[PDB]
């Protein structure tokens, strides 16, 4: 024999999470689900007053 | 959706101390709905359906990739205008200025 | 260029970068799976999004 | 088949977990289970002596 098979394979990629440096209060969101983001697009905003 | 549930779980799908047995997986689909019926017909979270999706025509379009400028969900009523404080402030110092 | 003024630049400077951080960018090319924020949510740096 | 079906599915929707911007205590609460409110109104009245 000069093969090894198991059916306990499955497959794994790249997942990040977003999260916030400052915190505040959310005003918009621009992604729902299912959805393309390209890089440095926004994805959330705050309230800027303080 | 890209993931199939078990992606971000925070436990192990299956006992360490037990065997492994073959589950076949599951993928979440997005579906939306028309907004004329539900005015008449609500409907409630979490309530069951038998849905059936007609696959007859396939053009080959699995990943969305268009990208939107409008925001799907906006808020502003916890916006504060600051014309009383300003208002305050400035006779404030009309008060203090001599 | 004096030692006092640039103090205060560094202040301005931090309070700027605080101020342009209001807006949440996406670091990586990708489709969005789980979705737990909400308009009005209280948000640290702490709580997935 | 042309068609495939399943009943796995569960009506979905947005939920929001009103929280407050600011410590204190509670003097008002202006609505309970099963209650209509617009946007734009108060649910909770706190202590303004602090």
């Amino acid at each position: 024999r000069h093969f090894e098979e198991t059916d306990d394979a499955y497959v794994a990629g790249n997942q990040i999470q977003i999260m916030s440096q400052v915190s505040g209060s959310v005003t918009k969101v621009w992604a729902d689900n299912t959805d393309f983001v390209k890089e440095g697009d926004v994805l959330v905003t705050l309230d800027p007053t303080d | 959706d890209m993931g199939t549930g078990s992606a971000f779980s925070l436990l192990p799908a299956q006992n360490a101390t037990g065997n492994w047995i073959k589950v076949v997986q599951r993928l979440p689909v997005r579906i939306e709905l028309d907004q004329k019926q539900l005015e008449q017909y609500p409907l409630r979270i979490g309530l069951s359906t038998l849905v059936s999706v007609n696959t007859t025509n396939r053009d080959g379009q699995v990943l969305a990739n268009k990208v939107r400028s409008t925001p799907v969900a906006v808020s502003t009523a916890r916006e504060i205008s600051l014309a009383p404080v300003n208002k305050l402030i400035d006779d404030i110092v009309k008060a203090n200025a001599g | 260029d004096q030692p006092a003024v640039q103090q205060a630049a560094t202040e301005v400077r931090n309070a700027w970068l605080a101020l342009e951080r209001t807006r949440i960018i996406s670091p990586m090319t990708g489709y969005v799976s789980r979705r737990a924020v909400q308009p009005g949510a209280q948000i640290s740096p702490t709580t997935p999004l």
